[PDB]
């Protein structure tokens, strides 16, 4: 489960294990111990042999820093993503799909973790759907009535207006519908009756 | 001297307002790389090459052939992961219905064509015909090998077809839970409410918007073919 | 060098003896005794994964 | 991708456990032996599309997921004079 | 031989170094493509310029060699016409502010239309709410608020 946090730990450990093992690699010299070279060699010739090790060890240390700069960019990208995600999912309700977890984002709770942060996105996942009969608009007084906030559904005989994410049957009145145009341009307009309060 | 563009002076007043009277549905294109070529190197072939005495001297530089091969290995796993996070975002692989009458919108150019054996849309067919011993076999003889990706071009085409069979037959419901059926003429009626306009704008001009979408999607095949860049 | 010495269909010129590839690698050669132009292909190699 | 010697290619499609390449995956399933198969992208659901049919959910389920994100790495500090020149 | 082995080994590290930097560029583009795959395709996004240039409506993903091509369907207004606006109107002593729309005038009459399309409708007591008197808002005009 906590695999993304062990990845950055094992990478830093492997980076320090390959760097410490490069000290046992003769870069074309007679040996790998500096004291053995300095003692068992005259000063003029020992310089040529000791320059092969300092060149390899300084290049191996530069390779470590180069990998740490590229690895820091990945951490900085994950840190800026976590800072933006916490600012948008915890301190607010984001309307971005899949950002604050899969589903309709309600809220989120941050929790500390070793070299990271664990989010608990509380999402809204609908379930137990049913198939109904829909229609764009209705025609009662020779004029089209469109759903203001909802959808015109039908159970087979009657017609109701429900929400777009939860089935709540409601009678079609002149308060949840608005009139626009006549009943000739809309394709698939059924003939129903509205109830004026 | 490089010019920045035209100089349009919007007449600002305390009681002047510009309300639109018509709309023009436009379909724009966007190009983004998702994956890179998975490469792998061979230390013995590249460094020395068909020799035995040089291979013995290479053993001195011990941790120099395993740190590079492991670094390129992480890239190979990365390229196979960058495709799962983009294309593999839906669990169920949806299929397009047989009757392709979606209110008046013609998706024949973006839906997969069953005639060709590749099962790719005409738009995708133009894309693969532009993004191209030989060089591929020459570099192989030195240690440079191109590992094949995990997901093939056929499997990626099935992921795109699943993302189009839930975008036309459904809306924003198959990306946040179970797939909920909804007519396409009613789907854009709710998408018009997101930008500000009401639902009567779409229904009273359904045939006009359908013709503009078909004309806009038809110029994509010509725009990409004409412009070489 | 090492490799397999098979026949080739590359039409060499009379003064041509050796032949390199795009990546500067010997791909063909002309036999000294008989004027036959072979095709030098490297020994079968690859990478194993367990 | 190559020549896989040590596994058998079963016609059944499962989830990818060990990625081999070119859509081929490997797993250790049941006699226990390593099997090879073509990775399955998921189930094959068919959404019924009609001109006058809509699906409105009647219930809901609150789900709490998790997302792991690294923030900081191990701060290192090497000694140049000690690493290159050991005593 | 130590001049070519070292030279070819450093050149090989130069390749891996550039491959790691270009991998971050591909990963950044892959995360942007994964973000647009869920915000433009899996739903409607209200972010400007993100899902195309204009009011985003829908997007269609298309596969491509080493990439993905998004076809963003945007809403672009056209045929603009100038009108005369007013913050609020005064009727029966109280100020009438619009709920969802803008007050426009064709020269003699006043109407209320939505902010993205010209749909002239009569000013009723159902699309305008009353809040305050007619002596604080600067620019308020006098009209008649019809009631059903």
């Amino acid at each position: 489960a906590l695999g993304k946090l062990q990845d950055v730990v094992n990478h830093n450990a492997q980076a320090l294990n390959t760097l410490v093992k490069q000290l046992s690699s003769k870069f074309g010299a007679i040996s790998s111990v500096l004291n053995d070279i300095f003692s068992r060699l005259d000063p003029p010739e020992a310089e040529v042999q000791i320059d092969r090790l300092i060149t390899g060890r300084l290049q191996s240390l530069q390779t470590y820093v180069t990998q740490q700069l590229i690895r820091a960019a990945e951490i900085r990208a994950s840190a800026n993503l976590a800072a933006t995600k916490m600012s948008e999912c915890v301190l607010g309700q984001s309307k971005r799909v899949d950002f604050c977890g899969k589903g309709y984002h309600l809220m989120s709770f941050p929790q500390s973790a070793p070299h990271g942060v664990v989010f608990l996105h509380v999402t809204y996942v609908p379930a137990q759907e049913k198939n109904f009969t829909t229609a764009p608009a209705i025609c009662h007084d020779g004029k089209a009535h469109f759903p203001r906030e909802g959808v015109f559904v039908s159970n087979g005989t009657h017609w109701f207006v429900t929400q777009r994410n939860f089935y709540e049957p409601q009678i079609i009145t002149t308060d949840n519908t608005f009139v626009s145009g006549n009943c000739d341009v809309v394709i698939g307009i059924v003939n129903n009756t509205v109830y004026d309060p | 001297t490089m010019s920045l563009g035209a100089e349009n002076s919007v007449a600002y007043s305390n009681n002047s307002i510009a309300i639109p009277t018509n709309f023009t549905i436009s379909v724009t294109t966007e190009i983004l790389p998702v994956s890179m070529t998975k490469t792998s190197v061979d230390c013995t072939m590249y460094i020395c090459g068909d020799s035995t005495e040089c291979s013995n001297l290479l053993l001195q530089y011990g941790s120099f052939c395993t740190q590079l091969k492991r670094a390129l290995t992480g890239i190979a796993v990365e390229q196979d992961k960058n495709t799962q996070e983009v294309f593999a975002q839906v669990k169920q692989i949806y299929k397009t219905p047989p009757i392709k009458y979606f209110g008046g919108f013609n998706f024949s150019q973006i839906l997969p064509d069953p005639s060709k054996p590749s099962k790719r849309s005409p738009i995708e067919d133009l894309l693969f015909n532009k993004v191209t011993r030989d060089l591929i076999c020459a570099q192989k003889f030195k240690g440079l090998t191109v590992l094949p990706p995990l997901l093939t071009d056929e499997m990626i085409a099935q992921y795109t077809s699943a993302l189009l069979a839930g975008t036309i037959t459904s809306g924003w419901t198959f990306g946040a839970g179970p797939a909920l059926q909804i007519p396409f003429p009613m789907q854009m009626a709710y998408r018009f409410n997101g930008i500000g306009v009401t639902q009567n704008v779409l229904y009273e001009n359904q045939k006009l918007i359908a013709n503009q979408f078909n004309s806009a999607i038809g110029k994509i095949q010509d725009s990409l073919s004409s412009t070489p860049s | 060098g090492t490799g397999v010495l098979t026949e080739s269909n590359k039409k060499f010129l009379p003064f041509q003896q050796f032949g390199r590839d795009i990546a500067d690698t010997t791909d063909a050669v002309r036999d000294p005794q008989t004027l036959e132009i072979l095709d030098i292909t490297p020994c079968s190699f690859g990478g194993v994964s367990v | 991708a190559g020549c896989l010697i040590g596994a058998e290619y079963v016609n059944n499609s499962y989830e990818c456990d060990i990625p081999i390449g070119a859509g081929i995956c490997a797993s250790y399933q049941t006699s226990q032996s390593i099997i090879a198969y073509t990775m399955s992208l998921g189930a094959e659901n068919s959404v019924a599309y009609s001109n006058n049919s809509i699906a409105i959910p009647t219930n809901f389920t609150i789900s709490v997921t998790t997302e792991i994100l690294p923030v900081s790495m191990t701060k290192t500090s090497v000694d140049c004079t000690m690493y290159i020149c050991g005593d």
